Parts: structure tokens; C-alpha cells; sequence
């Protein structure tokens, strides 16, 4: 369910998807991770659909009675809130050789696990939840560890990878961002 | 042990020289907590963060956690987020609404004014026959209160009762603040969501940049950020540069601002055509021009500003932040977005999305700023590098760079007059123990 | 083998289990992780069998000749040593809104990988080894990273998830516990 | 540089005030290592940890790693886990059995007494004709030895030869220790497994809590912990509270204990009905009453105790721990469980499982304790918060709170008399350089 | 492709491999991880082929125009550059009880994910890319986290595990090695 | 505040005693940065790292990042990797080729000599009519330059203009360096790839070990490392030991070397039969013997050496490294491999693979070295352990241990004469402010 609160668990289907579909989704994510971890930003950008919404909300620290205010809602400030056009600009920056935050480039590893797939009513469209561990190191000694969950809408596509990312919502397991920037893609 | 003469020697505004020790010395940082952060007006947030009675926001004054809370009489009180019993954090939430603040350790309850109102077992353990007859009075044990003043939406706080009032503290810098804060009679409002991130650098690098440093943006710091906003058919060779503008140094306080004149290019790159049009043309822009008559605001573009020590913002883009110090080698950026309360919904939305795109932990401009600051701090770890004499000579003794259309001391857009002013006032606060001489 | 020393590797079957069974076990674990990472403690507790033994032994630092003393044995002090009744109490605490260690609640991510399944002699009963990375962050800046291995006994059940946890032994890759508490479930 | 007068000013027992600097100041911590931890009796473990000849346990005295080892004559010796050659850790294991301790760097071997017995190439490199003829003697190069004394199972150590003996050091607090330690002629035994975890807080918060702080348990710190032990049909509204009891302050040393009277509710919540019955009714309880005649132990429930500075335990629950300091902002808890050696097997098992459930790194009580302490330490990072005057007035000048059935100075169960005593003795150790005045 | 630059992404086949093959490769890696994480070094060494080349190049920090110099090339200095004979010596050290760097032994967890398999032209020979998270803790408080990518050549073998490692190249997501040593196998 | 007398008391070479405070004291470390690292000749790399014009290598002098760059006249210049404007790192790459070094913050460009050649907007902002007419001159704002001297391939640097030249600084230790550096007229070359790793220990432990400590290798530190090189049919019981050899202490400077005589066993274990043969027999070995006539180099095996303070190498194995200090509790090892430029390709390859196998972050020898050092540093955190008097008596007053075949002061292979010399010179540099007395 697309509008499930990010505080609440993913709405997995009654029974798990087929072996074949699980394999294809996982293999797509592994290939996506390969592109990012080897700085193939143009190839990675090709996987983003024309109607992509790339969104990472701000998480807050709340006590018992106001836990419904944990996530800063849509239509407010966020870490990422992007379209195909704005992501294009980000990619232009990353491949410019003038992006000082990423020149010298960061060494990254996108660990992809806990992949749960749900088949949506539109044929070829899937809602997918996954856990991630993003290890980032740069220059001499800087190390930043990111963990969390991604909730994607994926569509079957005629590209070599077989899929395109239609929507991406990133749950980051941090309130205050502990890194100096978010100069890496999730 | 630092002497007033030794501290003053670290900053030379007459010769444009800075001692690199100011950015990394641990003993100097401890003196900053007492002599700068302990008696300066510091920005905590906006009035719209706490609109209703009982609404609170937990924030910082230096490294001290504080509670900013709206009172029953619509006033705002600020007190230390520390229980007077054993020092436990009273409020553990980022914000919300409360009728009382209760400590989780022993259950000491405080009202929204910061008064200790409930002590469990007071009758059985703290007194004999009546409350207070054995030397324990709840009125004696409330957390430290800070002075609270608001300036057109922004909430400022100061510990020192001897310090000057906010407006006197702001010197001649208020019109420059009004470019963002006083455009409409409706005032401003904060878009929900304060973004918090950690940069391993000294607070002065960030404070100076927004105070006096247009130089970095006009050179090579943000070439990739500008390219990010350009269409596929356009590149950096086609876009001009920008060389016309001025900067402002406050008469007192170390406040500073800088802007380009008659060129919307630098603003257009960050905020886009829709905001640029709103900022310059139409009823809203005309109203703002009337409300800020001391400045030719319609001719000003891409403004940067710092209200000393740590309140920084960019009028036009409307990002605003406090740099919370975390030692000499670290800072926390607490940033939010301000919009005119009466602005059309599509304008508010544009401000929201363009800010996330640009001046944000993951923004195309902000990420390159931090990378510079972190690397400076890392080099400062070296023995020779920490005592280096740094160049703050930019614009010094250079004639005919002022602009009579602007109030106060002005210089060229690419200058460090406001920077020299910031560090001079820094050295004043660090070397003068009394407000008898420090006050304007 | 249930009584394999925790210092020794898991006794995997001669040949790996079927694709279908591997999928069902993994998907169960991903769903279990979703519940914990989204603080659905009552739903998570429902997955624990009535005869559950939840156990996490203390690990010690030993030289060559006394390596057999690495693990503090069963029937001695431990990090966790729990039944259905004691786990019920833990859940009551977690959902009380008075558990100060978890109010405000921690942000967690249970990364589940290296799943090895063994079919036991009792039909529907499985012994499962898996590696975990538990990322925990709370309040402003606190971050605790836990890594190790889980050795479970799982039974097929008529619940929506299809399985119940009959036994859980947690190998934690730490001797001295580096976090201030163990206020998260493994 | 801290003067004796400046140190004494940090603690005011006559007015019930504490300077928050005691919990975070780095210079004060260094003085603690010398003047407190360097000359106090510190608990290392139990005799049952090292029952046989050659058995050893590696532990700490402050931040100094030490080896606690059983000798051939059944005595216990304690010496620094540091090779006298280049400082390498001699023993890298948590415990076990040894005939010798060998350094891995250059192969210097020490016997179980801590004497240097084997130096590789001594004949070829260290001497000319006979061992010692060139100034090198193995007898000169053994690791620093500590004074060792046992009190009814517990092993204590002290570096200072000028310090008083253990029993004199324990003042009038020994009967209160016996409630857990001297219940039977069979003595106590430690359940296998010392649990070690790291809490980022000052040692004094933990030491004070077990010394004088029943207040937190009787208020809101452990509401969720109590609920954890309640059956599905019961909640917190049905359970009473508890308000009858006393606390004890030692005549010298800063030791303290607190307990409830004639109410097993707080004990029952932690240990359950089986242990509560064992603690109060039957031959074992009757024997304990005879062995500790100075206290009405059968009427005492949920006792807490600290033997200054860092030995803390809870008689009835029988958790016991040492708080190993790791700077002013961090501590390591080394905890284990004690049972009566002659207790029935089902009672020993119940003690084992109830302890893991409650007072353990993952226990339902312990986890809420640490969370309070960590947050206090985090707030103390602030400049204003670190110098706050904290309230230690609880019970001060409050009359008729003593109990004549108990030896020494007594106050109400909810009081800070024992706390004021702890911090007063702390200030004494920190300000008085000689045992000529410090000794009781 | 064996000679693909380590800076460049893995050359995955046109379509992902079969479900069966993916399962067998993953299960082999999980079993390999079990052996290392439980210090079964002799059993682990048996998985290394007679012609094994075990190699971990040094990574450098480079700006835009000299990014082709990121990896210190083959035939130069490296973190690991090993044959069957030299690895045998390493194993002899690890099992000697005189390896002070590993006595007391480290507590390790080899998280294996992002497994991408490619079938080579030689029947039974596979090229496999995978991401890893190596958690290492030892003694009282030491913690070292390693992340990166492994590119293996695997051959089918008549051993109980079914595979032997013919080649292993380790991409470590670090330039300066942040641990005091590399006394663990990757 | 440390006095010269208090510093000298930390090291006693006449009695063979060392105060453990030298390895962990923060105040002593800060004095090391000024009085040791700030005026010593430090190794940065090899000439082959920067063979062509414009080639650069970024490295360290203590904690100061520096750029080592080849000039147009084939000379080498070394300057601080810090922009004089606001302190930004000028070069962010490990190495490569450059025509200019440009700062990313404000675009200040420096030539390969370290001269400031381009300042953006200098005409508009820094001067009035002509460059320099307002007090700003680019010649004034270049990064700090270091003195540069090469010794047979190795590049050394020193900040202090008052310091002695490199060769005078090297005292009588140069022949011992030539065993590795001057074997052929073709010189040496560095194999590509500098391995960098972080060890949490003091630099002096590593520096001393390579200076004077064959003792650890001949005892139990490397038993497992030796076993790693043994064939399946051989074990540690079959291999001998080695007891014949000498060590060298420099007349001035604290340099030291140690080696075995007439026994290739220790070398064979590390480098194998092919290198051992190359090192001892054939035209290359014969040539080396002629080129180093002051030493019987063909009879020397498994040599270790330290050029004070932090340049360490092992002739025969040909690993060489700089220990970059990172506080008193941490060091960074920057290691590379040297080979004779004219050596056969199979010999160069053997040197390459044997080095990775042995003296490398993951090497079978190196890993056991670090483990010892890290544990020493961890124990030093204790209050009693940090002030321990350590034994440096090895070989002191022991007669007839010198060897007349070797120049300068010599002792037994298992001795700490070179160690005592290292720490004595350390104490001299730390206590004597002027080169008027410090110079040889
Ligand atoms: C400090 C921070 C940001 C800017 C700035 C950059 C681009 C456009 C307008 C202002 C100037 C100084
Ligand atoms: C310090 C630690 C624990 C307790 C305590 C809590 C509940 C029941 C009995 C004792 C009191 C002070
Ligand atoms: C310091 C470092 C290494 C060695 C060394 C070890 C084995 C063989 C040759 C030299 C001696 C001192
Ligand atoms: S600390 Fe707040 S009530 Fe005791
Ligand atoms: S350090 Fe223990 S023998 Fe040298
Ligand atoms: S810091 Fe290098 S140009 Fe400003
Ligand atoms: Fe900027
Ligand atoms: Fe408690
Ligand atoms: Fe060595």
C-alpha cells in the first residue's frame, strides 16, 4: 500500500511472490548497487522513470503521545524531494568533475537485503520494500554509515536491466544527519 | 591561560591578518562558551514553530540544551533543559504540546513557565509540618532562565542580564534583515521540518561565509551547483559571471551582509524564474519596497547575511540556520525555510522544493560548502598549520568601494570588511570582561 | 544439530534445501524484521511459540588452551534467558509508554542474510542459521551496531506469516557489551 | 589547578548543594584516579571466581588492569597487568588457570605471585659472569602489587600502604553488608558469568543511586519494570506504592544503604514469590536472622547498598557490581550474581533467571536506569549546565526520620543523607593529602 | 569479464542465471562465511584451489583527471597477493596458537549479499561478484568494520561444499587501512 | 608545564630507566610536535615517487600535511598543504602530475614551487590601480616552505633553518643506511604503492623496535611468522634460533641498527632462498661489498634500522616506512618497498611478493608487532600504569659486547644501547631550546 505510514510496517501480500519474480527484483537491485558503487551515474539515471519521485523525509525524536509526528510530512521540508528534472541536475553535478564534495569521489557500498515484493493491480508494476546498509568512506579516514529502508514502485521496462524506478521513498534510521552531507544516492 | 592582550593579537583588522589558532584551540573555545555564546543573542527558531499555548521546541544555546515554550499570555520563555535535582534532561522530545514538563528520573514536574510545581514525596521527605519549613522550597530549584526577545518572527535568547537589548545588539543591521523578514504585514512563517546535520568544522568558518564571503560563490566553490540548475542545452561556458555588488559591515556587533546589484543571475540559478519574478515584480515586490525604504531591495540579488555570532540566512532563497558549536572542531547546522505568510501557494511550494535542491544537507550548493570547511579543520590538526597567519586583507585600504545608497559601512561584494568586523568583535567579546566597555 | 557448540560452525545438511523452502524462511525473517523495525511488538510476540526459549549467552576473551571456555554455558549468567512468560513482560514494558530506555523509541534496522536451513526429523520443524547486522540509533546522535549469528528452531504455523519461533539462540560478536543497554530484540 | 578549599566548596552537606562540575570536569577526574581510586578499597570479584591454585581473573582498579590470582598457600595476590620491560599486557585472557604469566613481546615470564622468574637471554645479554653482576636483577622488575583483603567472599584491593585496613575502612556498614553476605555458614558463591557493559555516564551517578536513591524506584523510573512482572489481569493501577522504610549513612567512608520495612511488594516485583518466601520464611531465613543480630533483617525488603567508592549490590535480588571508571563521561559495569552456597537448586535457578530478567544489560529495570544517567551526562556538556547548583537537600533538617532498631546514622527511605555522606567523603579524599587526617 | 577494471561495474550476463545456480552459489558463500566466523581455517583452506590467486589491491585518493590511477596495479604493492603456498603459511600461523594478533581470536561476521553470477565458457566455471560487510571485534572493545566487493572465479568440485575458489579479488572500500591490521580473511 | 630538568628525569640512560609517561602524556606530545618533529629531518618518500617535472606526492611532517613536488630544475620542494587565505587543503590527491595547485574554496592558484601566482578578482577587489598598491602582495602569501635534502634516493625534510644539514644530522650512521641504499651505482627504486594503515600506539614503540629491538624477533613475537615460511614437513622444533650478532648506536642523533652475523636463518625465513642468494652471492653482492667498505655487509643478516625520529627500514627485506604521529595514542604507518634499480626482474618480483607476505598491514610478521604495541597503549590508560618505571637496562655495564669490525659504538644484538641512545637524544631535543647546544 503506497500511502502506508512510514512508521508502520510494509503491507506484504497474503503469500510471498514467485521465486522467479523475487530473483528478478533482487538481481535488479544488485545491478543498481553496482552502478552506484562504481560511479556509473549516467547509467544509474537511465533507470529512473520520467515520472520519478525521489523522496527522503526528515525524521524527528518524539515521546509517546506525539509519535504520529515522527515523520515530517509530504509537502514540507525534507532531505530529498526530487523529480526527473532535479535528479538530472544532481547527475550533471556528479559527472562535472567540479563537485568538490565528490571529487575525489567517495567509496561506497550499497548492501541490499530484506527484499519484500508486492504485485500491484497495474500489470508489470510492483511495490518493493528493502533494507539497506550504505557504507561510505572518502579521502583519508572519513567513514559514514547509513542504514534504513527503501519503499519503491518499480515498472517493467525494455531496458537491459528490465526495470525502471517509478517512485522511491527512503527511510533513514537517523533523526539528526550524522554525516557532513548526503552527497550519495540511496 | 590567555591574556586580553594575547587574545587581541590573534585578530588584526588594521593589517588584515588572522591567527589560525582561533579555529582549533580548545582553551579559546572554552572562553568562547563563556564570553561569546554565554552573553550573545542566539537564534533558537521562529514564532511559527510554537504558535499555540503550551507548544515547545527543544533547541540549543551553544552546547546548552534549552526549551523554547509559548506561555498562556502569548509570551515566550526559554530555560535550560536540565532538572535541578540531578541534572536529567526534562524534555526528551524535539517538540510538541505540553501542560507540564516531567523529569523521568524522580518525577520532578515543572510548569510551562519553568517553575518547579510538583516534587513527589515532598510532604513525607522534604518537610516536617508544612512545605518549606525545613529549608526546601520549590521556588529555589527551577532551571536557569534566559532573556527572550523576538525580531519580526525570529526568536532570540541571551543568558546575560547585563547584555544590551536585542535591537541595540543588532546595531544598524536591521534593514538588511528586513529584506527577508519584513516584506509583508502578514510576516513570515516557517515551513515544517528543521533539518539537522553535523559538520566537523569550526563555527566561525560557516558564520564568516554567510557574513562576508560572496567571493567563494563567485569563484569556483559552486560551479557544479550552478550547472545543476542549467538546462541540457546550456553549460558553464554560456553563463556569464557577475561582478557588480556590495557588502555591509555593522557599526557594532560583527554583523555582515553581501549582495549583487542589478543582476538576477546568481539568484535565478538557485531559486529559478518563478521566485525571481516574485522577488522583483508585482504587488508583493512593490509592497516590500515600501516596507524597507532604507534599502534599494529591488536591485539586490543573492544576499547573504550573518547576525553575530551564529544566525545566518540568505534573503531571496530564504534558507535560515543556527550554527550550534560542538567543540572547536565540530558544528551542528539547524536549518529551516521561511516564506511570506501571504505568498501564493505555488510560490511557497517553489520555495520549499528549491531549498531542498540547493541549501540542504544533500543540496547541490550546500554539500560543496561543507567539504571545504571539513578539509580546513583537518589540516589545522598540524602543528605548523594551526599557527599560520591567514590573509584577511581583501579590500583593506582599497578606495571608492562603498555605496551611499546603503546605510552604514559598505565595501565591494568581493571583500572581507564584514569579515574583519566579525573577527574584531569576536576579539572584543573574548578580551573585555565587562559590558561597560563592550556595549555600543 | 541443536547442541552444536556456538564456537563451532552450523551443521548444514548434505545438500541445500529446496528453492521454495529457502524463499519461505527468508521471507518470514524479512517480515519479522519489518515488525521489529516498525515497533509492532505485539505482532512480533505472536510469532513466539508457547514453549519459546530466547537465549543470548555471554562471550568471554580466552587464549589458546582455554578456548572451550569462550561461551558462558547454559544454566549460568546470560544477556538473555527467556520463556514465553518473561518475553510477555518485556513486550508489556515496550508497549507501556513508560519504558524510558525506549521512549523516545530507538530507530532500528535488522539486516538478515546468510540464511542456512536444515530440515529436522519432525515434519514442519526446521533449524535455521543466519547472520545479522542490527543497526540501532536513538535520540540525537547515539549509534550502536550489533553483529552476529542467530540459530533458530522454527515450526510451521497457521498464522499469516506461516511460521513460529520455537527456539532462538543469539551469538553476539562482542564480549563486553559496547552499548549502554540491550533494549532491542534480536 | 584545584585547591583543597575549591574542592571542598563543590560539596555542601550542611546546605544540601552539589556543584555539577564534579560529574564532568576532566581535571577533577584525574585527581579522582590519584586521591580516590588510587587509595580506596575496590571490589575485584568473589573468592569463588578463583577457587583453585593458579586460578586467575583479570579485572580493574580504576583504569588500571590487574590480575587477581590464587596462590599456593590459598592466599590471593593482586598485581598490575603490565610488564616492567615495555609495558605490554602480561595476561590477555578474562580468566583461567596458569602456572606462569608470560609476556608475548619479549618472553618475560612471571610466576603466579607476580615475581619475574624468566628473562630470555639473561646470561648472554643482561649479565657478565653471574646473574645480577651488571646491575640487572629480576627481583627489581615485578609489576606493582596491591594490598589484598577479603570480606566474607568479596575480594577487595588497595594500592596505598598508608590506607586503613578493609574492616576499619568499612566503618559501621558491615552488618548491612551481612544481609547478603553472611546469611549462612556455607557462605556465598558467584554464578558463572560476569556481565560487562559500557555506560557513557559518570561513576558517581551509579554509585549514589545504590548508596542513597530508593527515591527513583518509588517514583517513575521503574514503572515499566514493575509492569513487566505483573500478570495479564493486573496493571499499575492495582498495585500500591510503598512508603515505609529507612536509609543508613556510615559514620565514616561514604557508605550507604536503603530499604523498605514490612512490605515485600518491591522485592516481589523483582525476584518473585519463590525467592521472597526463601528470604523471609523457613530454616534459611531463621538462620540468617541469628547470624545478623544487629539488624531486623526479616523486616527489611528491597535493600540497596554502595560500599564507597564503586562496590554496589542489592541484597534480596543479589546482583552485585563494580563501576569501573572510564573518564568523567563513561563507566564500565562488571556485574555478577551471588547465591547462598547451601541454597536449594530451584532457589539458585530462580535467582539466576530473575537477575537476567531485571538487573542486567538487557534487564527490565537496569535499562531504564542507564538511560537516565546517559542523558544527564549529555546535558552536562553545556557550559551553563556543567556549573549548575544541584539539590541535595532531601531530608536535611527534617526531624524524627531516624530508626533506633538500626545501628549508626539513619534517615527516611526517601532521603539523601547517605548521598550527602558519599559526596562529603568524596570531597575529603579529594582535598586531604594525608591519611593522618583522613583516617577514621 | 575477468580483466574488467575494479573501478568499473561488474559485467553481468544479458539475463540473470537460473534460480538453482543462484541458490547454490549463495549457499556456498554462506557456508564459507560460517567456516571463517567459527575459525575453521583448515576447512576453509580446503576450499581454495591449487592455482588460487588471492589478491587485494591498494586503493588511492585521486582527483578527476587521474582517476585511472585509483587502483595500484597488479605487479605492484598490495594488501594481499597470494598463492596456494603462501595462503598455506597464513593458515599455519592462524592455527599455531602463537599468532598473537589472533590469540585471543577475533570475533567476526561475514555478511554476504548482492551476489551476481556469470557463467564462463569453461563448463562448471563461474565468475561471481558480491558485496560484503566484515564486522570484526576483539578483546575488550576493539571494533573494525570492513566493507567492499569480492570478484571470484569459482569451479565446481567433488567436495561436500560443491565449489572451489580459483581466484579472488577483493575491493576494499578504504584507501588508508583504518584497522591496525588485516589479520582476517576476506 | 614541563621544565627541562623534569623532562630529562623521564629518561635515565646511566641507570637504564624509562618513565612510562613519555608514551601517553598529551602535554609531552605537544612539545614533541614543536621540539622533535618541528626541527628533525623526516622522511617523506623516494625520488622515484616523483621522477618527472610537476610530479607530486602528498605526505606528512608530523601531523602537518605537505606537498613533495619535482621542480623544473629537477630539484625537490616541500611546502605545507594549506592555503594562506582560509587554510583549505590545496591538493586533495595522493599524487600525480600538475602544472599548478588550485584551492577549491576561492580559486587561489599556486605554482609547483609553492608561489601564489593567481588570485581571482585581484584587480577588482585587492588593489586600486596596480597589483600591490593597497598592501596585498601575492609574494607574501605562500605556504610555509621546508628545507629539502636527499640521501641516496630518500627524500628528507626539515622546517628549522637553524637545524644541521642532513648528513651532519645522520652522524656516523650513514654506512649502515648504505647496506640498503648504496649497493649499486644504479641506485634504488620504489615499487609502486605506498601502504597506509592506522595503529593506536605511540610512535616511539615502533621507532625503538626498528632502532634497537632484535630481542622481540629472537624470542616469541614472531614464532608464528617464522612457521608461516616453513614447509609442511618442517616445524619450529627443527629450526635453530640465532644468537650471534651486534647492534649500533649513533654518536649523535639517536639513530640505531641491529643485525645477526654469519647466520642467514632469520633472513631466509622472511625473504626466502632466492633473495638470500642475491644478497650474499654473485656480482651484485660483490659490487655492494666494494661500495660499502666500512662494513662487512656480506656477513650481516636481518638488519633493522631507525633514522631518528621516524624513518625505519629493514635492509635485506627492504621494507621502509615513516611513522606519522597522530597524538600520543596513535600512529599512521606509510610503508613502501625498495629494490635495486638494476636487479633482475625475478628478484624484483620476489622482493615484491615476500614483502606483502611479511611486512605489510596483513603480513605474517607485521600483524603480531602491532598487536603488542596496541595493548601496551591500552594499559597505559591506567593511572598507576602510566607512571611506571620501565626497564631499559639491557646490556648496560655489560663488558666485551662491542665489535671492532663496525664503526661507532657497538653492543650485542640483544641489547638496548641504541634504545638508550634514542631516548637520551629524545630528552635532549625536548629539553634544549637551542641548536647552539643540541648540534653535534
Ligand atoms: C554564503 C552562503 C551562500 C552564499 C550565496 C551563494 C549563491 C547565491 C547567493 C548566496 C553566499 C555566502
Ligand atoms: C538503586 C538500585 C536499585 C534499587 C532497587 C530498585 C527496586 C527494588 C529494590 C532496589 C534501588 C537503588
Ligand atoms: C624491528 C623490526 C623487524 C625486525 C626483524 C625481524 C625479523 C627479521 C629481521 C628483522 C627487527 C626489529
Ligand atoms: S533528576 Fe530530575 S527528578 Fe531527580
Ligand atoms: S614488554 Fe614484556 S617482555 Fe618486553
Ligand atoms: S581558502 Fe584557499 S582560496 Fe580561500
Ligand atoms: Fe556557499
Ligand atoms: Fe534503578
Ligand atoms: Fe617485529
Amino acid at each position: 500500500m503506497i500511502s502506508t505510514p512510514l512508521s508502520k510496517e510494509f503491507e506484504w501480500p497474503a503469500k510471498p511472490v514467485s521465486l522467479e519474480l523475487q530473483h528478478q527484483v533482487e538481481q535488479f537491485y544488485y545491478r543498481e548497487a553496482q552502478l552506484l558503487d562504481h560511479h556509473a551515474f549516467q547509467a544509474w539515471f537511465a533507470l529512473l522513470a520520467e515520472d520519478i519521485h525521489y523522496w527522503m523525509p526528515i525524521r524527528t525524536v518524539r515521546t509517546a503521545r506525539e509519535q504520529g509526528l515522527e515523520y515530517v510530512p509530504a509537502g514540507a521540508n525534507a532531505h530529498f524531494d526530487d523529480t526527473h528534472a532535479t535528479m538530472y541536475g544532481r547527475i550533471r553535478q556528479k559527472t562535472s568533475d567540479l563537485n568538490w564534495a565528490e571529487d575525489p569521489p567517495s567509496r561506497t557500498r550499497h548492501l541490499v537485503s530484506n527484499v519484500i515484493v508486492r504485485e500491484m493491480d497495474t500489470p508489470g508494476t510492483l511495490e518493493v520494500a528493502s533494507a539497506f546498509l550504505l557504507y561510505r568512506s572518502r579521502l583519508e579516514r572519513q567513514v559514514d554509515v547509513f542504514a534504513g529502508e527503501r519503499r519503491d514502485v518499480l515498472r517493467i521496462a525494455d531496458n537491459p536491466l528490465g526495470f525502471q524506478i517509478a517512485k522511491r521513498t527512503i527511510i533513514l534510521d537517523q533523526s539528526t544527519v550524522l554525516a557532513n552531507n548526503l552527497s550519495v544516492f540511496f | 591561560n590567555w591574556t586580553p592582550d594575547a587574545i587581541r593579537a590573534l585578530v588584526d583588522q588594521d593589517n588584515g591578518k588572522l591567527d589560525a589558532r582561533i579555529y582549533a584551540d580548545q582553551d579559546l573555545y572554552q572562553l568562547e562558551l563563556e564570553r561569546v555564546f554565554g552573553r550573545s543573542w542566539l537564534m533558537l527558531g521562529h514564532e511559527t514553530h510554537i504558535p499555540k499555548i503550551g507548544d515547545y521546541l527543544t533547541t540549543y544555546m551553544g552546547e546548552d540544551p534549552v526549551i523554547m515554550v509559548r506561555q498562556k499570555d502569548q509570551s515566550i520563555k526559554v530555560f535550560l533543559n536540565q532538572c535541578r535535582h540531578r541534572g536529567m534532561r526534562i524534555v526528551r522530545s524535539d517538540g510538541g504540546n505540553a501542560k507540564a514538563f516531567t523529569c523521568t528520573y524522580h518525577g520532578w514536574a515543572y510548569d510551562i513557565a519553568g517553575n518547579l510545581v510538583n516534587v513527589p514525596f515532598e510532604k513525607e521527605a522534604f518537610c516536617d509540618k508544612k512545605e518549606g519549613d525545613c529549608g526546601f522550597d520549590k521556588a529555589d530549584w527551577g532551571p536557569l532562565q534566559a532573556r527572550v526577545e523576538t525580531y519580526k518572527g525570529l526568536v532570540f535568547a541571551n543568558w546575560d542580564p547585563e547584555a544590551p537589548d536585542l535591537k541595540t545588539y543588532l546595531s544598524d543591521a536591521m534593514p538588511y534583515m528586513d529584506v527577508m523578514l519584513d516584506r509583508t504585514e502578514a510576516g513570515t512563517e516557517a515551513i515544517g521540518g528543521i533539518q539537522k546535520w553535523v559538520i566537523p568544522c569550526n563555527w566561525k568558518f560557516a558564520a564568516e561565509q554567510f557574513c562576508s564571503d560572496m567571493y567563494h560563490a563567485g569563484t569556483m566553490s559552486h560551479l557544479s551547483g550552478v550547472l545543476a540548475g542549467l538546462p541540457p542545452e546550456m553549460d558553464l561556458t554560456q553563463i556569464q559571471l557577475s561582478k557588480n555588488g556590495n557588502q555591509f559591515r555593522s557599526a557594532w556587533g560583527g554583523h555582515g551582509a553581501g549582495w549583487f546589484i542589478n543582476d538576477s543571475s546568481i539568484l535565478l540559478s538557485v531559486v529559478g524564474p518563478k521566485i525571481t519574478q516574485y522577488w522583483t515584480q508585482g504587488p508583493a515586490a512593490e509592497k516590500a519596497a515600501r516596507r524597507v525604504p532604507q534599502l534599494p531591495i529591488l536591485d539586490m540579488f543573492g544576499q547573504h547575511m550573518t547576525v553575530f555570532p551564529t544566525c545566518s540566512f540568505l534573503p531571496g532563497i530564504n534558507t535560515i540556520r543556527t550554527w550550534h558549536p560542538r567543540g572547536p572542531n565540530e558544528v551542528e547546522v539547524w536549518a529551516f525555510v521561511l516564506v511570506d505568510a501571504d505568498a501564493p501557494e505555488d510560490i511557497k511550494e517553489e520555495f520549499r522544493l528549491q531549498n531542498i535542491r540547493t541549501f540542504n544537507a544533500g543540496g547541490v550548493f550546500e554539500q560543496d560548502d561543507g567539504e571545504n570547511w571539513v578539509e580546513i579543520q583537518r589540516v589545522m590538526r598540524g602543528h605548523k598549520a594551526k599557527s599560520t597567519s591567514l590573509c584577511a586583507k581583501m579590500g583593506l585600504n582599497v578606495p571608492n568601494k562603498n555605496n551611499p545608497a546603503y546605510p552604514g559601512k559598505t565595501a565591494y561584494v568581493y571583500a572581507e570588511e564584514a569579515a574583519r568586523g566579525m573577527y574584531h568583535h569576536w576579539s572584543r567579546m573574548m578580551s573585555e570582561p565587562s559590558w561597560d566597555t563592550l556595549k555600543p
